[PDB]
RNA sequence: CAUUGGUGAGCAGCGAAGGAUUUGGUGGAUUACUAGCUAAUAGCAAUCUAUUUCAAAGAAUUCAAACUUGGGGGAAUGCCUUGUUGA
């Protein structure tokens, strides 16, 4: 189930499950906290930004949120954790099996009820302690004393005391000493939501018929009844900003205002959350303020404002309707299509089966819009056919976008269900186009595809005729007829030169679209279900009815790859933007990426749902894919963006169970050296022979032209005076007798020590190998500071290294530049004592050695006396 | 200086003139700019002009 | 913004200059706009003349002297890099002080710069009048507070105030 | 084929920010504008980062472990990059005007100095997967009443000093219990408190200030508290401290003066170890490697980097950038170096690898226009405003000839013959194309007939005929060469802004004012095809329009064009955000790129944020250089009405994206763009794509390593080059022993013959196997050499690599190898005595 | 005879509880989403201000300071510099 290149980011374009959001006050800010899934979000009540999210997915749905200053309490399961910044800082865990239902704070005590009508009690184990966290007490309430707890409140001014409202009626527990004080009187209709007033000792109770009580505690006894028949209370709310006002919201999706002071309605809002949904799930007037926020469970979060009466006198009577403020919204059925609208990852195109399209931003989410499907006028003059009830477009089943001519024209085209023709949209404008595209041969649209240079758009029938019009004027231009059955695919190549189609019969079609010509055809064993052309390397894939991936390369028309082992149908999949994987998803809940060089399965993923759509970023960072349920889109970061993925292919029959290392991670390091006999230069950068042999040029040009200013009064140690790095030849410190020109023993160079073991033993290879490491600068002041005097025994032995690193055909260009340095620094004195036999000997022997490397100056005049000729004549 | 960019450098040029330069023998590579490079090492100096 | 504000002297008339260069005077308890410049510029401080009728701004480098329609009348050249304005109600003198640490006294009714007086303390952080006598106080970056007068090169008095800038 | 990516940039090696070393101090991060460029020192390799703020950097840094780096615009705006990777992993917004970011030595924390706030948090782990919010706020503290101007960290990750403009310098605790061992304010300081630092023992802190004021702090009695034991001070007459930075292990403190300027003291003695002048322009940034013997300095200005070695006062860097000033640009015929013309009058050569200016010239007196290449290499000629053309001789380095008309006509374009003996000028006031003889240097004739200015010259590199455009709408075909001259009009439907010349030398295209590149055929003078590019070009709405981008007509026209050696593709240019690859024979656009995502450019964004808009115009237009606290920034030096030749502060207007000139490399799959932010290298070599060739289904990596333990190694070449993998070719080509090339050599077939061409001048460029690819090369060349003749320009990019490779390495070894050989016999053959 | 001139009188065709044009206001975007205030290692968010004061530290002969002027000619009286007189 985990995967080995994706990892989960999150979600997209979900706002809220249903859930009743949580609204916390910091300083004169408000913000909402609302439930998706199995994560929250924070949103600025002023702007509804996002803010924050749950860094971590909780085990279980959340089923209660309660927000108070920083702190935010999330209940799952029979656990409730504490976030802040949506950062977890604890994590109570109840000690009953019994799920948590209602959650309520009041200063240092924290109340969870369990779906078993049992009440704990956590206390702050400091007064000054942020958050409660130890366990104070337990408090049951048997069915005797009351039915299911419908909510737990605190009411204002109440010392120790915990308002417990069951369905039958209203307790009153005292949490400090775990009594029942009070007990109010039975209730006929069952009681759905409660809320305490702003007034002193009042509770707001709603019941199941369209009632709401200001039941008063301190007195016991009811007060007021407002009646609303044929209608169920799921939230309300009282106005704070002076103003009497009570919002009552329904499960029909309606919300009532009632003036308190006048016993009048104000005005009723219609139909703002769907009533399949669960309707007005929860709607809060901000505190001190007009503006009222609503959510349901379509996805969907509003807010609503009172404006100031037009009237200068008698405001209180004329009062303004709510008008609609601010919303954030998604789809409220799972989404059925998506694609990325541009080449880098900042807008995804989504369709859902709620009939609407909607743009989905990544990058923040306050972008995210839904494209207007008001339609333009028509340029003939005749009146648009359609009812004048407006009803949205059908589900969306196919979609094609270019960014060729984004601003110039129409830039999407989409196929709908049970539709005989394809609509266009424009993603500057955000808006449906004004070009329809029909299949003219009584058949449903099943393929739509666009032309890079964005001018033609291309529909497939379900009868088996490829239609191709004109982005820009909408005019039918080309009709291909080869298929019989329906065309699943249509692709063209990025030249706009060879076209390709396929279709249920099994054939794959070869056009030439410029010639208009059959080039080829090319028949598979099972019907064709999909395509993807990945127009960079030519290769598409086909889903064929037999549960396997067949990739065909478009320039020579025959099979190159072919790819088995889902157990279902593929619903879909996608080439990875460099060409080399597939990723796709089938019916049997797996995700599968596949190596297209090696042909074989790398990775694997179980999806607790199945996966309906599959799709890479152009920019490979991010894997978007959408599942059967869950209205949002899940978004995976590749992990192979920031490391390499071996790619061993997986183990089949584990995966089952759970429903040359170089060739592995696609990387070749090169030889040391090929063969002995063959020349080799250095492992490092090649200016370092240039460096070394006009180095004292090089310093001269790097010297300053005018002369720095210093201080008269300078230390004359100060380089060596330093606090403790410096690993410079200067900086090193001798190792642990007759006084010796070249070094005492005990006070010898490393290098020297070497040299002088190097002749003994008869070999200079650990003084070969130091000497390659030496610094440019180090090098020249080793080969210059050899013995210069009789016998002349360290340039003999020098030269006896040197002449045994030509043997050895490595790093040779080193070692012809430190032989140039011996010459540079010491050609006076074996000049001098050319004659003597030491030096002449072991000058000889070198230069045996170093007559042999004249074959690579052939080999270089041949090569500029050819290639010169080749490329000039 | 300023007539030309004031006429965003569309004046007449000025009418041309001769004058003599003294080229001193160098190395090449000192009148390149300092890096870790060079890119020519002959002198400055042709052998007709030594 | 931000925005600088200066009252008139009777107290009838707001004048506002804001940092990017948005001026506008208005009859505050009349809501009436005598007067509104969106100069394309950074403005320091403004100040109101014998009247409502005339003000000064001190813009970028050059203070200007405006109409109560808001045309403009002067480009003061003489005065540069002014952040501090003051007007001597009595006197018709307009003082300016800034990054030039040059306190400069200039003559509305002749347009004549009666005198300009050397600082030698550098930038000026702050300019108050002494409304009974006429003596402009000016903070330096030293954390002294200097006394002058038009008719003195040299400070009446130096008052040691602070130990940064005042 | 069409798979570039952005790798370097040229022209350019600091424009503003904090520049830092690396911890090994072998690589220096310098912020280029929008970006991060790095150079590697040691290696003489550099790269620049893909990622690009929406503004110019303002500070960056890089930790310790140096796989993290995290940069910051001037709005806060902050990107944390994986270093290794080269990916973005997250981007976070502070909202406010970051000045200082630093990674703790520790690595764990990295602290902000935003505004008055000093912020510090938790560092991402590299390891750990991208997620929503990886930043983990550890502190914000609220001490200083104004801005931030720097921090430092404590050696031990437990302290940070805070300088602000408060005149104070506030020392703090990363950890809460110990806010009692460090909860003190350094006050005293005259002006803004520049730095901060701890000493070694950290017994000592010493705080600078911009009037140029160093006071040494210590616990000592007076009942312990920290005192001003010393206080030292720069006389400088009147430069302020404009950057200051310490090494406590050195006691080094490096301080940049405004005018240009810098010291190197000794602390606590204060001993003025060195001073030196970079020139007239302020010193913004100074920064020290970790072992101290290396300081990096910086001028934004004229955008000049300087690594200063103060051991052994030596330069181990020193360059200097262009900026909105580079007009034309140039590749040597090996590829191996660009060279550059700038507003300046300056042409600069620039080493692609390393990234830094190898020689610069100042013969011109005004702008330099174009510059172009000999056919042979050696001589390059270029021509300027100033009414001159100047050729110069690489070698020496010496501007050997100089040509100028007789009535002084600017020249805007240039052209030089394949044989390098006449060179021919245009201008945009004269209407006539003027030549002259190289040899000599004599003006051979004036070629007339056109009835506007030249606009562009181009010589056909084999027929050797001139084909010259204007504005006149009309081209005209001039054989000069030869016993009679002729000349071949065709007329254009309208103005013509560019012209490239097929290498055939048979078709010749031009760019024209329609947004139309038209191919014609030279020898029949009739037209063979026509790219429609109005609707490709990205153009952008400027601050100071007041017209939409749509219907604006401000740059929709291509005023730079060039062909692939190929000769099946085309790259254009202009005054626009767009750079825009076409492919000829099929007339369709291979890709386009976005030359800049600034907002500090002018041209970026098609469409401007509304906000800005207010009743007064654009919120941009104000001019805010009043607020800036320094004298040299309030003065506005600006022309009322110049558009171009001049620097910066005259043009009073932002910088406008465009492309002066565009060019394809010789040598390999890249092209460089020249641009107001500098010279945009996009090259294809990362080759991450995976692009088979006549696969099927046997061929596979396992199959081809099969084919090698068979020893069947024509069949495992074949089978890696279909598969077409980079890792593949280089496995199968070094397996083949050395007597088995000949025979594989021959036995290629002629398709892959032109891929293992190129593969070899790349890999053959960097490797170590010089004998290797040499037997390579010659069993190629001696099995196939009649085919590459046959054609050309299928294989002219591959073969000039290959050159390349024979000339600039091979030959330099083998010439180091044959002196010691004469050295060798000088000294035993000869007598030596006395 | 032609209007690619204006103004009207009507068809064919398009055509689901109407269609077309213009316009005021507000909301969301137009840069890449880590929450409000303060005296900020924490408090507040109903504020305290009835501990908010002490202690410690903190003052360059830089005791310098128009880098800021449209050109030509002067400048009585001013202002700057230099000397000088008498205290």
């Amino acid at each position: 189930k985990n995967s080995k290149i994706f990892s989960p980011f999150r979600i997209i374009g979900n706002v809220s499950n249903g859930v009743p959001f949580a609204t916390g006050t910091l300083g004169s800010t408000f913000y909402i906290v609302t439930c998706v899934g199995k994560t929250f979000q924070i949103y600025d009540a002023n702007t509804l930004h996002l803010l924050f999210v749950s860094e971590k997915e909780t085990p279980s749905s959340i089923v209660a949120l309660s927000a108070h200053f920083h702190y935010v309490y999330a209940a799952y399961e029979n656990k409730v954790g504490i976030y802040k910044r949506g950062i977890e800082e604890h994590l109570l865990e109840l000690e009953t099996d019994a799920n948590v239902e209602h959650l309520c704070i009041f200063g240092d005590y924290l109340c969870a009820s369990t779906d078993d009508n049992s009440i704990f009690i956590y206390k702050k184990s400091d007064p000054q302690d942020k958050y409660p966290s130890e366990f104070y007490t337990k408090l049951t309430v048997t069915e005797i004393q009351g039915g299911e707890i419908v909510s737990l409140q605190h009411l204002a001014t109440y010392l120790n005391k915990l308002t417990v409202v069951t369905k039958s009626n209203v307790l009153l527990f005292n949490v400090r000493t775990g009594k029942l004080v009070f007990t109010s009187n039975e209730f006929p209709d069952q009681i759905t939501t409660a809320e305490p007033a702003p007034v002193l000792d009042i509770i707001a109770l709603g019941t199941v018929t369209g009632e709401v009580i200001m039941f008063n505690m301190r007195k016991g006894k009811r007060i007021r009844t407002i009646k609303i028949p044929q209608s169920r209370i799921s939230s309300l709310s009282f106005r704070t900003d002076g103003s009497s006002h009570l919002s009552v919201g329904t499960s029909s999706g309606d919300l009532i205002f009632y003036d308190l002071d006048r016993r009048s309605r104000i005005h009723v809002l219609k139909n703002i959350h769907r009533e399949s949904y669960g309707g007005v799930t929860q709607a809060t007037f901000l505190n001190g303020q007009p503006i009222i926020v609503t959510s349901g469970g379509d996805n969907s979060l509003k807010e609503y404002v009172f404006d100031p009466s037009l009237s200068q006198g008698s405001g209180d009577v004329v009062v303004q309707p709510p008008r609609y403020l601010r919303s954030r919204g998604g789809h409220s059925q799972p989404p059925s299509y998506i694609a990325f609208a541009d080449s880098q990852s900042h807008f995804m195109l989504s369709a859902s089966k709620d009939r609407s399209l909607w743009s989905f931003s990544l990058r923040k989410d306050a972008q995210s819009q839904e494209m207007s499907q008001r339609l333009h006028k028509k340029q003939d003059g005749g009146r648009v056919g359609g009812s004048t009830i407006k009803s949205k477009f059908p589900e969306i089943v196919a979609l094609a976008i270019e960014n060729a001519r984004i601003g110039e024209w129409e830039n999407i085209i989409t196929a709908h269900k049970d539709e005989k023709f394809a609509r266009t949209w424009d993603m500057r404008n955000k808006r449906v186009g004004r070009w329809t595209f029909d299949t003219t041969d009584d058949g449903f649209v099943k393929s739509v595809a666009m032309s890079q240079c964005g001018n033609f758009g291309f529909i497939g029938s379900s009868n088996g005729s490829i239609t191709i019009y004109n982005m820009q004027s909408g005019i039918l231009r080309k009709k291909y007829k080869l298929h019989k059955r329906a065309v699943t695919g249509i692709s063209l190549d990025g030249m706009n030169r060879k076209m390709v189609s396929c279709g249920l019969d099994g054939i794959v079609g070869f056009y030439d679209f410029n010639k208009s010509t059959l080039l080829g055809k090319l028949k598979l064993d099972a019907p064709i279900t999909a395509m993807v052309y990945h127009r960079s390397s030519d290769l598409f894939a086909l889903a064929l009815d037999d549960l396997s991936i067949v990739v065909i390369d478009a320039v020579t028309q025959r099979v190159v790859r072919q790819l088995w082992g889902h157990s279902n149908r593929i619903t879909a999949f996608d080439f990875s933007p460099e060409g080399r994987w597939i990723v796709s998803a089938s019916l049997d809940s797996t995700i599968r990426t596949w190596d297209l060089p090696t042909g074989g399965c790398i990775d694997g993923i179980i999806v607790d749902n199945v996966a309906t759509n599959v799709k890479f970023s152009p920019n490979g960072d991010l894997l978007a894919t959408t599942h059967v349920t869950g209205n949002g889109i899940c978004i995976w970061t590749n992990r192979a963006q920031f490391k390499t993925v071996s790619t061993r292919t997986i183990d089949e029959s584990e995966f089952a169970r759970m429903a040359l290392n170089d060739i592995d991670f696609n990387t070749y390091t090169s030889l040391e050296q090929i063969d002995k006999e063959l020349l080799t230069l250095s492992i490092g950068p090649r200016s370092k022979m240039n460096t070394l042999l006009h180095l004292d040029v090089i310093r001269k040009r790097s010297k300053p032209k005018e002369a720095p200013k210093k201080s008269e009064k300078l230390p004359f140690f100060l380089q060596l005076s330093g606090e403790k790095v410096r690993e410079g030849i200067a900086h090193e410190t001798p190792e642990e007798n007759k006084f010796k020109v070249t070094g005492r023993l005990g006070f010898e160079s490393h290098f020297t020590k070497q040299l002088r073991e190097g002749s003994q033993s008869k070999d200079y290879s650990s003084l070969l190998a130091t000497l390659i490491n030496f610094s440019p600068a180090a090098v020249d002041l080793e080969i210059r500071s050899l013995n210069s005097f009789e016998p002349f025994d360290e340039i003999v032995w020098f030269i006896d290294a040197l002449t045994q690193g030509l043997k050895s055909n490595k790093n040779f260009e080193l070692y012809e530049t430190f032989m140039s340095l011996l010459f540079k620094a010491h050609g006076d004195v074996i000049h001098a004592n050319n004659k003597n036999q030491d030096i002449a000997s072991a000058l000889q022997n070198w230069e045996d050695v170093h007559k042999k490397e004249d074959r690579l100056d052939d080999l270089v005049k041949f090569c500029m006396g050819v290639a010169a000729f080749v490329t000039t004549a | 200086y300023k007539l030309d960019v004031l006429s965003s450098v569309h004046f007449v040029p000025k009418p041309a003139s001769t004058s003599l330069e003294i080229r001193v023998e160098t190395p090449t590579i000192s009148m390149e700019d300092a890096q870790p490079l060079y890119m020519s090492n002959a002198s400055s100096l042709a052998p007709q002009e030594i | 913004g931000p925005y600088h504000i200066k009252y008139a002297k009777n107290g009838t008339h707001l004048l506002i200059t804001g940092r990017k260069g948005h001026v506008a005077s208005m009859d505050w308890r009349k809501g009436q706009l005598r007067a509104e410049l969106f100069l394309n510029e950074t403005c320091h401080s403004a100040t109101y003349l014998q009247n409502e009728q005339y003000f000064a701004v001190a813009q970028k480098k050059y203070t200007f002297i405006y109409d109560h329609e808001g045309t403009e009348l002067h480009r003061l050249k003489q005065h540069i890099e002014a952040r501090h304005l003051d007007f001597l109600p009595y006197h018709y003198l307009l003082v300016t002080a800034g990054e030039t640490g040059w306190l400069k006294y200039h003559d509305v009714s002749t347009g004549q710069l009666v005198s300009e007086l050397r600082t030698k303390a550098g930038p000026t952080m702050a300019m108050a009048q002494n409304p009974w006598n006429a003596v402009m106080h000016l903070g330096h970056s030293n954390g002294t507070v200097s006394l002058w007068s038009p008719s003195m090169p040299e400070p009446l008095v130096k008052l040691l105030s602070a130990r940064g800038p005042v | 084929k069409s798979d570039f990516k952005f790798s370097n940039l040229l022209g350019t090696v600091y424009r503003q920010g904090n520049i830092t070393f690396s911890d090994d101090g072998k690589q220096l991060l310098s912020p280029v504008g929008n970006r991060v460029s790095v150079f590697d020192l040691i290696n003489n390799k550099s790269f620049t980062f893909e990622y690009e703020h929406r503004k110019n950097i303002a500070a960056i840094d890089l930790n310790k472990q140096g796989t993290l780096l995290i940069s910051i615009d001037e709005d806060g705006r902050a990107i944390l990059v994986n270093f290794k990777a080269r990916n973005v992993l997250h981007h976070f917004n502070f909202k406010e005007k970051c000045s200082a970011v630093k990674f703790s030595p520790d690595g764990r924390l990295f602290a902000l100095a935003s505004g008055r706030f000093l912020q510090i948090w938790k560092t991402p782990d590299v390891n750990k997967d991208r997620q929503f919010a990886p930043f983990v706020r550890h502190r914000v503290h609220a001490g200083h009443f104004q801005d931030i101007t720097s921090l430092t960290w404590s050696q031990d990750s437990r302290f940070i000093l805070t300088t602000s403009k408060d005149l104070s310098a506030k020392i703090w605790s990363v950890d809460s219990e110990e806010k009692n061992l460090a909860a003190t304010t350094f006050n005293g300081h005259r002006d803004y408190v520049m730095g901060a630092f701890f000493s070694h023992d950290q017994e000592k802190i010493y705080t600078v200030s911009k009037d140029g004021a160093v006071f040494v702090w210590e616990f000592t009695k007076r009942k312990y508290s920290w005192r001003i034991t010393k206080k030292h001070f720069f006389y400088a007459n009147q430069a302020k401290v404009k950057c200051v930075t310490f090494h406590p292990a050195t006691r080094l403190l490096a301080v940049g003066f405004t005018s240009g300027e810098f010291r190197l003291y000794d602390l606590p003695d204060f001993t003025l170890i060195q001073q030196l002048s970079m020139g007239q322009n302020p010193v913004n940034t100074v920064s020290v490697n970790q072992t101290g013997e290396w300081l990096a300095f910086g001028s934004s200005k004229l955008g000049q980097l300087l690594v200063y070695e103060w051991q052994s006062e030596s330069y181990i860097l020193k360059q200097q950038g262009h900026f909105d000033s580079t007009n034309s640009l140039a590749y040597s015929p090996d590829g191996s170096r660009v060279v550059t013309a700038s507003e300046d009058g300056k042409i600069k050569v620039w080493d692609i690898t390393s990234g830094f200016c190898l020689a610069t010239f100042e013969e011109h007196t005004s702008s330099v226009t174009a510059v172009q290449f000999a056919k042979r290499g050696q001589v390059m000629f270029s021509s300027s405003l100033d009414g001159t053309v100047r050729a110069w001789d690489l070698i020496r380095y010496r501007n050997f000839r100089t040509f100028t008309g007789t009535e002084r006509i600017q020249f805007n374009c240039l052209a030089v013959d394949p044989s390098g003996e006449v060179v021919c000028a245009g201008s945009l006031d004269n209407f006539d194309i003027h030549v002259w003889s190289v040899q000599t240097g004599q003006l051979l004739d004036a070629l007339s007939g056109h009835e506007g200015p030249v606009s562009c010259l181009s010589f056909s590199q084999e027929n050797s005929v001139l084909a010259s455009a204007s504005w006149d709408k009309t081209i005209r075909i001039w054989s000069i060469f030869g016993r009679s001259q002729q000349v071949e009009p065709i007329e254009v439907y309208s103005d013509v802004l560019a012209l490239s010349m097929r290498p055939d030398g048979k078709e010749v295209a031009v760019s024209t004012l329609k947004g139309q590149i038209s191919i014609f055929n030279i020898e029949d003078a009739k037209q063979v095809g026509n790219i429609d590019c109005r609707k490709d070009i990205i153009s952008g709405r400027f601050n100071q329009d007041r017209f939409t981008a749509k219907n604006s007509e401000r740059s929709k026209f291509f005023t730079t064009i060039h062909y692939s050696f190929d000769g099946m593709a085309i790259v254009a240019g202009g005054n626009n955000n767009s750079i825009c690859l076409y492919d000829v024979p099929n007339e369709v656009l291979l890709k386009r790129f976005i030359v800049s995502r600034n907002m500090a450019l002018n041209g970026t964004l098609e469409f401007l944020n509304s906000k800005k808009m207010t009743e007064a115009g654009s919120l941009d237009l104000i001019d805010d250089a009043g607020e800036n606290s320094d004298l040299e920034d309030r003065i506005d030096n600006s022309l009322p009405g110049s558009q171009r030749g001049g620097d910066l502060s005259t043009r009073k207007m932002r910088p406008e994206v465009r492309v002066t000139s565009v060019q394809f490399s010789p040598t390999a799959n890249a092209f460089a763009a020249a641009s107001t932010e500098g010279l945009l290298i996009y090259s294809t070599n990362d080759t991450i794509l995976f692009d088979p060739f006549d696969l099927d289904v046997d061929v596979t990596p396992h199959s081809t390593v099969e084919a090698l333990r068979e020893k069947q190694f024509l069949n495992a070449l074949v089978m890696a080059f279909r598969l077409n993998e980079e890792y593949l070719i280089n496995k199968v080509y070094e397996a083949i022993p050395i007597k088995e090339i000949p025979l594989v050599a021959s036995n290629i077939p002629a398709i892959y013959l032109p891929r293992i061409l190129k593969f070899i001048g790349d890999f053959a460029i960097e490797s170590q196997h010089i004998e290797f690819n040499l037997i390579w090369i010659k069993a190629l060349l001696s099995a196939s050499g009649g085919y590459i003749n046959e054609h050309k320009y299928l294989f002219s990019t591959a073969m000039r690599s290959i050159q390349r490779f024979i000339v600039r390495v091979a030959k330099e070894v083998v010439n180091t190898t044959t002196d010691n050989k004469y050295t060798y016999r000088f000294l035993v053959s000869t007598d030596g005595s006395m």
